[PDB]
């Protein structure tokens, strides 16, 4: 386990020959001299014999306490279930590594004697807010914007596919990046085409969720996200409407807007902190850009900031040819007249269209889609 | 227009649609023989689908202040006309 | 008859509730309001047969397990078991026929036959908005079609009482498709 | 020689005897039983007891050593006990609650007109309503039409301050909610009231402080005792309230409350009829 | 349908049982029996009439006619399973069987009504079935099977009230009662 | 006495339990005879309609 690190000359040299026959002489040499304990001194078979004396010291009721403190000459202050707390020492296979304030631990049922630690079962909130598989297709699905595909690209995947571009200029990826825009352009279709493509832990949390009922709840939440965040690899952080943390005031949240306002002085730390951060990547999405504060979107917090415009009279036809791909379309449409029929309808009111055609085609038992289901689709998606 | 894959409207019942709901809810009453339900359903101008289990479970109990063991016709215009009432109450 | 005079002697045995298993033949179980114990199994019960959050018999001297004790309740079951909604049927519906056969393109298709939207190509979908003036029945038109399908109805309100069954705090809400993704075909409820 | 050791046997049930509570059984001759230490245990029986004469959810006795099952008891409660009867009626006739002629008719219709005749209610069908919860502005006869009940009736009355399940030793509320449903059981086809549930039933919780994570057990006893009744037992539940806001409508699912009374202010045609009675 | 299939019955015991009134019994049951499709109840019926030598036409009819009604199942039976509703297959002849009751005999029916007896969740169609299970039970006098559906029956009336489930249910034990001597 | 809430706090949940155990024992089921309460503050702005 982690004996040699070394494979550089990569081909049939006598190199790759002579090292591995210089560690075979180690390893055996290892072997013939740890062979000669229990010929010599036999005394226990330290397969199960020193094994079954440890089991034997450890009973057979093992109560789960809590550390709270450690002094350092194997005794410290452990909490029990119940509250009342005891002063017990600690063994010496108990590996003194894994030893943190509140990580739980095994005790003595009479001495109540520190034996073993405990893995943690952790946790319904990371669970919750980890996206486990990869959501859907890749970057070919967006179709037309092809300007800012490459950005996010700049910021996200290519620091971590190629870090090599980044050493030889002499410098950093630029740090946050936000994408702003009218409703349904697809900001968060984007984050899912990141998401289908990288290899980092990937975070996603809505704006709206960060506000709590209770005082000082709200800030904590913010606290152990990037506590999260950090604790396990290269990690991207998907905050997705954040505008809606200031527009809308409910009645659960005991305080007012000045509650608001100290869940975004946590944040406001959290993305430029004067802790040593580390590779956390941080990707925001709103609408309303005009109304949060200027003071999380200057650079240093956000450096990128990607603007998505309405889809274009020829970019619309491309969105039509991919949402139309795999269905058994019929040659009585036309989809340059779709295309026309709002001036400005979105890539989410061509999607709406799409489907709505098709669930007309099931009240008939139909399997291709005509013109008038597309007649009477934008009747019933576009005008109520 | 993405969010929502289909929205549905529900219509307070009309005069084909009062009838049947009384008709399903009196299944568990005591009824007499020669009742017309349709000349009931008529007197309601369509309050909802909440207030038919709202006359039909309280007709039970004129029938049940008068010591019967049968509800009977004029129960149901006796008691059309309390819970309409109360449609003019606010 | 003259053993019960001795037997009875012997004194009772514990109850708790397995958390989950690990190494060496031995699991991870709580007490009442009593601390969370790691005990050691009899040579009677199997591991694969001890099921995660199911409780036991437990002797009290040496704390060894002695019998599963069966099946107590699942969370969800107590979560429905509070808010009684009044479970209902399409023989009780008076006059929608048009609105169920609306209501059952969107959810009755997609789990009968997945494979009919495929042959269409369009995504499925998933999400449903009724309304109407109250009283008009949409509670129980949503109610029947979960049960006519085998759906675990489930309806959240934001209660408080609810609220010891979902998690400790539950910071977000999404912490509920952790029972909703274990009873796999459910329909989620919501009112005004 | 057999009858010798059937009756030896009984030596274990002799004096110092605890008292826990019957929850199931796992076969034949072998049960769960809950202490009134609190803590659940594993248990025997014995062999003599009839297993016919257990679990509405009976109180039973149990060894204080070895812990297993002994006898069976008659039903207990210390809270309250059940309406004297002799000096405890608030004398308080019908006449003197002047001008109520819509509320005096219709709390009639659903606390005591199904008690007595309950087959009528049963041979038309009309379910007839298992609780009744009674509201309004403080000062408006909620309290007092409650004596006018409990003084012309003929069943059984139990009164609970419904501020008292609060005790301070864990436990003890639950247990003292869920045998004032048994002595409703076993007594009679009794009335149960209960005054101000705004000490029970909120709406707010938080499963951090022990005063609240109580309280939220004391409601889930009640909240499930009232879902086991099977139409049969003449057990009618009235409740009185102050602010109807203050309340979980998990409480007022049918099945559990469908009656609601509201007490309104009276105005004028109401009002002369006071001054009648009380002049 | 089995709602004017007592007048039948009626009928049958018109035809025979008063010797000498034999002639416009089998004149009006015939009128009945060679249209509204029937098939099997009266083969012994034309043993029990006179010769009538050429009714071989007039089974082709509507043997052929029976086949029709079948065929248009067995041409239902692959487009509601397609495209499923509530077992349509069996939701159609659910009420398509009843008429294969009055037209085939209890077989058609038996294995059909406890067919669609597991599809339906509530009992407004079950306990509709075992009201046809009963009013067969009078024609061939199954006097043992009515024995175990009308528990069957009464079971399932006590959720609801149903009295039109039940007040109709004592009309059935009150014509067993008295075909029975029975009259207390 | 306060008034009461639509619960705050968490503290004030047990004090209106406090205070609804008062009103109860005033005039609730019992002849509240020859025990007379005398009640003093500075501002009654803050009473509890139901005292
Ligand atoms: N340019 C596009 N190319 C392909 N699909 C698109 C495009 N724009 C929108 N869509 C479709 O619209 C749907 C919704 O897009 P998305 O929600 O990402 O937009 P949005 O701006 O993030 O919405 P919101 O503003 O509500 O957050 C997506 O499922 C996607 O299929
Ligand atoms: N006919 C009447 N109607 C209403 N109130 C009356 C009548 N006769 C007397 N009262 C007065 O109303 C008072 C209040 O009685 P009661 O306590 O039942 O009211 P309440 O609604 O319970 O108020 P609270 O809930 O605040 O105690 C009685 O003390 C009595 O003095
Ligand atoms: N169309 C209907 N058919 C039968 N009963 C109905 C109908 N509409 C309402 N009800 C009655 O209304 C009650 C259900 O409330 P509901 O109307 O579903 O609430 P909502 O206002 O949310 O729709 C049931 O008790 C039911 O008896
Ligand atoms: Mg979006
Ligand atoms: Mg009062």
């Amino acid at each position: 386990a982690s004996k040699l690190p070394l494979v550089t000359p990569h081909t049939q040299c006598r190199l790759k020959l002579l090292k591995l026959e210089r560690i075979k002489d180690y390893l055996l040499m290892e072997e013939e001299f740890i062979r000669n304990q229990e010929q010599m001194k036999p005394l226990e078979e330290k397969q199960e014999e020193e094994r079954s004396k440890v089991d034997d010291l450890r009973g057979t009721p093992m109560s789960v306490g809590t550390l709270e403190e450690i002094i350092d000459d194997n005794h410290a202050i452990v909490s029990t279930s119940v509250g009342s707390e005891h002063y017990v020492s600690i063994l010496s296979f108990v590996d003194k590594d894994l030893l943190e304030p509140g990580c739980s631990v095994l005790l003595n049922h009479k001495v109540h004697a520190v034996i073993g630690v405990l893995m943690d079962d952790t946790d319904p909130l990371v669970t919750v807010m980890k996206v486990e598989k990869a959501p859907q297709e890749t970057y070919a699905d967006i179709g037309g914007l092809d300007n800012q595909i490459q950005e996010i690209k700049e910021s996200v995947e290519l620091p971590l596919t190629h870090p090599e571009y980044y050493e030889e200029m002499g410098i950093k990826p630029p740090k946050g990046v936000i994408l702003y825009g009218p409703p349904g352009t697809g900001k968060t279709l984007l984050a899912k085409a990141v998401a289908n493509q990288t290899s980092a832990t990937f975070l996603r949390v809505v704006g709206s969720e960060l506000i709590q009922k209770y005082l000082g709840d709200g800030p904590k939440l913010v606290r152990e996200l990037f506590r999260v965040a950090e604790e396990h690899a290269p990690s991207i952080v998907f905050i997705d409407e954040i505008d809606a943390i200031g527009t809308k005031r409910y009645d659960s949240n005991s305080g007012g807007e000045r509650e608001i306002q100290r869940t975004m002085l946590e944040l406001l730390n959290q993305l430029d902190g004067f802790d040593s951060r580390g590779d956390v990547k941080v990707i925001m999405a709103t609408n309303r850009i005009e109304t949060l504060d200027p003071a999380l979107i200057r650079p240093g917090r956000i450096d990128r900031k990607i603007e998505f415009p309405l889809p274009d009279e020829k970019t619309k036809k491309r969105i039509f040819q991919i949402h139309t791909s795999r269905m058994t379309l019929a040659d009585d449409v036309t989809l340059d007249d779709l295309i026309m029929a709002k001036d400005d309808l979105s890539g989410a009111d061509i999607k709406a269209i799409c489907t709505e055609a098709g669930l007309m085609a099931l009240r008939e038992r139909r399997m291709k889609v005509t013109n008038e289901d597309f007649k009477k689709s934008k009747e019933n998606v576009l005008y109520k | 227009p993405g969010r929502i894959d289909r929205k549905i409207e529900f219509p307070p019942p009309n005069e084909e649609a009062r009838l049947d709901i009384l008709k399903i809810h009196s299944r568990k009453m005591n009824l007499t023989r020669g009742i017309n339900l349709r000349k009931i359903a008529e007197l309601m101008p369509g309050a909802s689908g909440a207030e038919v289990k709202g006359v039909c479970t309280e007709a039970g109990m004129y029938a049940l202040r008068e010591r019967r063991v049968h509800v009977t016709q004029e129960d149901f215009e006796m008691a059309v006309a309390k819970v309409m009432q109360k449609d003019s109450e606010k | 008859l003259r053993e019960e005079l001795q037997l009875l002697q012997e004194q009772g045995s514990y109850v708790g509730e397995v958390v989950r298993a690990m190494d060496k033949k031995k699991v991870l179980v709580k007490v009442h309001p009593e601390g969370k114990f790691v005990v050691d199994v009899d040579k009677n019960i199997d591991i694969n047969d001890v099921t995660p959050n199911c409780r036991v018999a437990l002797r009290n001297d040496s704390y060894t397990l002695h019998k599963i004790l069966p099946n107590k309740v699942d969370p969800l079951v107590s979560l429905m078991m509070v808010e009684k909604v009044p479970d209902s049927t399409y023989e009780m519906i008076g006059g929608l026929d048009k609105q169920i056969k609306e209501i059952k393109e969107v959810i009755e298709l997609p789990v009968k036959h997945p494979e009919l939207f495929e042959a269409l190509g369009i995504a499925q979908p998933k999400g449903v908005l009724l309304y109407g003036p109250p009283g008009t029945g949409k509670t129980l038109l949503a109610r029947a079609v979960a049960h006519h399908t085998d759906c675990t109805f489930i309806r959240v309100s934001g209660s408080e009482l609810v609220q010891k069954f979902i998690g400790e705090g539950a910071r977000m809400v999404r912490e509920l498709f952790v029972m909703a993704r274990e009873h796999a075909p459910s329909i989620i409820f919501m009112d005004e | 020689e057999f009858l010798h050791a059937q009756e030896e046997v009984k030596r274990i049930q002799s004096i110092p005897l605890v008292i826990g509570q019957f929850l199931e059984a796992v076969d034949q001759n072998t049960a769960i039983v809950g202490s009134t230490t609190g803590s659940n245990y594993y248990v025997r029986i014995l062999s003599t007891i009839d297993r016919e004469l257990l679990k509405p959810n009976a109180s039973v006795a149990l060894h204080k050593h070895s812990n297993a099952l002994v006898d069976v008891l008659p039903p207990e409660a210390d809270s309250s006990i059940m309406m004297l009867t002799s000096d405890q009626k608030p004398d308080v006739m019908y006449a003197d609650i002047g001008g109520m002629d819509i509320q005096k008719q219709e709390v009639r219709e659903a606390v005591e007109l199904p008690l007595t005749h309950f087959e009528l209610y049963k041979q038309i069908g009309i379910d007839p309503p298992r609780g009744v919860l009674m509201y309004g502005p403080p000062g408006c006869g909620k309290t007092m039409l409650a004596k006018a009940v409990a003084h012309h009736t003929t069943a059984a009355f139990i009164r609970v301050v419904g501020s008292e399940f609060v005790q301070k030793y864990l436990g003890e509320g639950p247990r003292m909610v869920r045998d004032v449903f048994r002595l409703a059981k076993e007594n009679a086809p009794a009335i149960i009231f209960i005054d101000e549930i705004d000490a029970i039933a909120t709406k707010r919780f938080d499963a951090q402080t022990g005063a609240d994570r109580e309280v939220q057990r004391i409601l889930l006893e009640l909240l499930n005792q009232m879902d086991g009744f099977d139409q049969n037992v003449n057990v009618k539940v009235i409740m009185a309230t102050n602010r109807a806001d203050t309340l979980d409508p998990a409480l007022l699912r049918p099945g559990r409350l469908d009656r609601k009374i509201e007490f309104p202010l009276p105005d004028r045609r109401q009002k002369r009829l006071i001054f009648s009675t009380i002049t | 349908p089995k709602n004017p299939d007592l007048r039948i019955a009626q009928l049958r015991f018109l035809l025979s049982l008063p010797e000498h009134r034999g002639d416009a019994a089998v004149r009006d049951e015939l009128m009945a029996a060679v249209r509204d499709n029937n098939m099997a109840p009266y083969y012994e019926a034309l043993c029990k009439s006179l010769d009538w030598q050429i009714d071989v036409d007039l089974l082709n009819k509507m043997k052929k006619a029976n086949e029709d009604e079948l065929k248009r199942l067995d041409e239902e039976l692959e487009d509601a399973e397609k495209n499923l509703g509530e077992s349509e297959i069996r939701d159609a002849m659910m009420a398509k069987a009843e008429y294969l009751c009055r037209i085939g005999d209890k077989e058609g029916a038996l294995t059909a009504f406890r067919k669609t007896y597991d599809k339906t969740v509530a009992l407004g169609h079950r306990l509709d079935i075992v009201f046809y299970l009963l009013r067969i039970g009078l024609f061939y006098m199954d006097n043992d099977l009515i024995t175990r559906n009308t528990e069957k029956a009464k079971s399932l009336i006590e959720e609801g009230g149903d009295w039109d489930r039940r007040n109709r249910l004592k009309v059935y034990q009150g014509l067993y009662c008295v075909a029975i001597r029975d009259f207390k | 006495g306060g008034r009461r809430f639509s619960e705050g706090t968490s503290a004030d949940r047990e004090i209106q339990r406090t205070l609804m155990e008062l009103l109860n024992q005033m005039d609730g089921f019992d002849t509240l005879h020859r025990v007379k309460m005398i009640m003093a503050t500075n501002r009654p702005d803050t009473l509890d309609p139901a005292l």
